[PDB]
């Protein structure tokens, strides 16, 4: 349709006009660049719109402007998000650096979360996602935003248990559960976290899991009443006899009563495989 | 002698598990050496040492019966100090032992 | 990692440069009367030093820089930025040194209330009460701060926020074995909350607590108070609370400790009990 060709031609004309204006040597050039990038965005030419945005941001930063420069850098980053993830990462890193320089820690943490998200979803990398999530959690905890920090720590612990050693998962789950028990609204969920921790201990050895569950049961009396406690006690007893059939029966019955996360399935499969 | 801290390990071999001797690294102790293991102020358990090459320095390997009797867990930290018997008074003359089939 | 050493070294260098700048500022003013450009620039360096120190995890240095900047900008007659930096100290020293944060927040509160900005003063008072409560068991100061914040909020006509402060004050006072204040606050809030559409569902709970807080005084007045509450809020009868109180009263009327304990255990089994309720029930059972 007319949109593609017309907007592309107008964008090229505006880019040439801004280039000529700077060739005379200034805010007018930045305005022309911003308008041309906007029309590029309308034209669906996702690529090369971030290029114009970056050029405008650099030109504006040339005259000591930092706020609008950071906003346009973030704009170019999100524009490149779909067209080119790597340059989106770079633009977001620049914006994070500047925002941290002015000390707007919430914006930096949000951008770190976005960076971790793009890294984990499109590209394949867990360590970078873990580091970015940890940085965002540290920023938020410094800003005492407890819920976001808890979410980030839970995600990091989940990934660490998924691939990394279980000590990080043990620590994070224990800390989060301990913080959660006292909370009036959140107390009900606390059990969950504790349960997860216990399972990770089982991956190391049965005796470590036994001592950990004993300590948790002592610490949290309600945990004794949890169906989870009964399930782990039964599973540990079955494992202690090298009897796989009881293991399978208990797992199947528990799944029948309630569906599985597919994380518990993975951990239980790992534990069963090592029963020998 | 004064006692040192380290991490409990798993018994390396079935024979050593049957020996009922705490398996140690040659670099840490010697075969026949005798120790007292502190897990807490109120928990002291008495062991006899036997060296095995596979033991990593700074760790002692214990069998499942030893772990259960002493309540020792793999990866837990414990202190251990060389203990010497008073053979003039502690040497054993008679032992009444309760025995049962280990496996039903 | 590199962060600690690098940030520390750069922050020390920048802070020393700022100290030299402020030292030379007096000479510049005496010889040329440059104005406040040097002082403003020094304050900028100091604020940057504080923020970098915060990034470097060195909270004490950041708090010291914030306090210095507060003092310097207050010396420039800018009480608003001085109060902002006083609150910066209050939130930076909060973890490094709670006591310093206390006086910083008092200074900020005084500055703010000087202009009549009561909401910010009440928020700071609430923060200070939280600081007192979380670390120290000096309940009395927490009660005083909460009462002051509640009075400020009531003076601002912002209801539903002074209410929570009054509930906290009453709950803490009930712990000190002074029951009249707790009874009065609980009954007042309950009677206020009956008529609210959204809050109505919760109102019943308040009455329960009051009656329990009225239980330690004596059995007879608790019975009559139960009658008074029930006639005013007939729906209260439906709640399990009335049944539980009636059963406990019947058990205690004949010194039947076993029945009282069994009923308490059953109710806890159905729904886990709170530490406050557990303590109150244990105190009542002593009789």
């Amino acid at each position: 349709g007319m949109d593609t060709s017309g907007k592309q031609a107008e964008a090229m004309a505006l880019l040439a006009e801004a280039e000529r204006k700077v060739k005379n040597s200034i805010e007018e050039a930045c305005e022309i660049y911003a308008r041309a990038a906007n029309m590029f965005k309308m034209a669906k030419n996702w690529s090369a719109a971030g290029n114009a945005f970056c050029q405008a941001a650099q030109l504006h930063l040339q005259l000591q402007s930092k706020h609008d420069a950071a906003t346009c850098f973030v704009d170019a980053g999100n524009a490149f998000k779909k067209a080119d993830p790597q340059e989106a990462i770079n633009c977001l890193m620049r914006a994070i650096e500047i925002y941290t320089d002015m000390g707007r820690f919430t914006i930096a943490a949000k951008h770190h979360i976005s960076i971790a998200e793009i890294y984990e979803t499109e590209l394949v990398d867990v360590e970078k996602a873990i580091a970015h999530y940890e940085q965002s959690a540290d920023y938020y905890k410094g800003e005492e935003s407890n819920s976001s920090a808890n979410k980030c720590l839970l995600k990091v612990a989940g990934y660490a248990a998924q691939l990394e050693q279980y000590q990080k998962a043990i620590d994070i789950y224990e800390q989060v559960g301990t913080s959660a028990m006292d909370s009036p609204l959140l107390k009900y969920s606390a059990k969950d976290y504790f349960f997860k921790a216990a399972l990770c201990h089982f991956c190391i050895d049965m005796l470590n899991a036994k001592l950990a569950v004993q300590k948790y049961e002592e610490l949290f009396p309600a945990f004794s009443d949890s169906r989870e406690c009964k399930l782990m006690k039964k599973l540990l007893e079955a494992h202690e006899e090298q009897n796989v059939d009881s293991y399978t029966e208990s797992v199947k019955e528990y799944d029948s009563i309630s569906r599985l996360d597919q994380w518990l399935t993975t951990m239980l499969l790992r534990i069963k495989k090592t029963i020998q | 002698m004064a006692g040192r801290s380290m991490q409990a390990a798993r018994c390396p071999t079935d024979e050593l598990s049957l020996s009922n001797c705490a398996v140690v690294s040659e670099k840490d102790y010697q075969s026949g050496q005798h120790v007292i293991v502190r897990t807490s102020p109120n928990h002291k358990y008495i062991f006899t040492l036997r060296t095995h090459p596979s033991v990593v320095p700074g760790s002692v390997a214990f069998s499942l019966p030893q772990r259960k009797w002493a309540g020792l867990s793999i990866g837990q930290e414990i202190e251990v100090a060389l203990y010497s018997f008073d053979k003039a008074k502690q040497c054993i003359g008679t032992m009444t032992i309760e025995i049962d089939f280990l496996q039903k």
